[PDB]
């Protein structure tokens, strides 16, 4: 019961990490993405994250892996401490709101280069209630409800 | 209907 969208979705998330596009994930590229938004890893830090995952042992994530890295995390993801941070990466202005301008704002930081359109489809997608914007509950569903 | 959850999840990563 993998669907063609959940893939398309994985692919899209591998590509924003391996920014030269030649099929694998470097603690370099980990690097830029982590530091794009505000973190500091450190070469060890970097290099156990890529460990956790490295089934072959070749020192970078190849698809497959990425995969395993995602899915491993999805089930980590129960604490509101780590979901209320991730919020806090979107929610810039800190009202409790996740506008269409702010998920945009923080997508163009990461690198990834989206329409207003999809922009605003990414919005309706999370948006429970309708009211055009994601707030934390709405948030947390579309984390912990798959 | 685009769903971003693998994109929210990546701060979280460092775990
Ligand atoms: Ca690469
Ligand atoms: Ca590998
Ligand atoms: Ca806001
Ligand atoms: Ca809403």
């Amino acid at each position: 019961q993998l669907t063609e969208e959940q893939i398309a979705e994985f692919k899209e998330a591998f590509s924003l990490f391996d920014k030269d596009g030649d099929g694998t994930i470097t603690t370099k590229e980990l690097g830029t993405v982590m530091r794009s938004l505000g973190q500091n890893p450190t070469e060890a830090e970097l290099q156990d994250m890529i460990n956790e995952v490295d089934a072959d042992g070749n020192g970078t994530i190849d698809f497959p892996e990425f995969l395993t890295m995602m899915a491993r995390k999805m089930k980590d993801t129960d604490s509101e401490e780590e979901i209320r941070e991730a919020f806090r990466v979107f929610d810039k202005d800190g009202n409790g709101y996740i506008s269409a301008a702010e998920l945009r704002h923080v997508m163009t930081n990461l690198g990834e280069k989206l329409t207003d359109e999809e922009v605003d489809e990414m919005i309706r997608e999370a948006d429970i209630d309708g009211d055009g914007q994601v707030n934390y509950e709405e948030f947390v569903q579309m984390m912990t409800a798959k | 209907g685009r769903n971003w959850k693998n994109f929210a999840l990546v701060p979280l990563l460092r775990d």
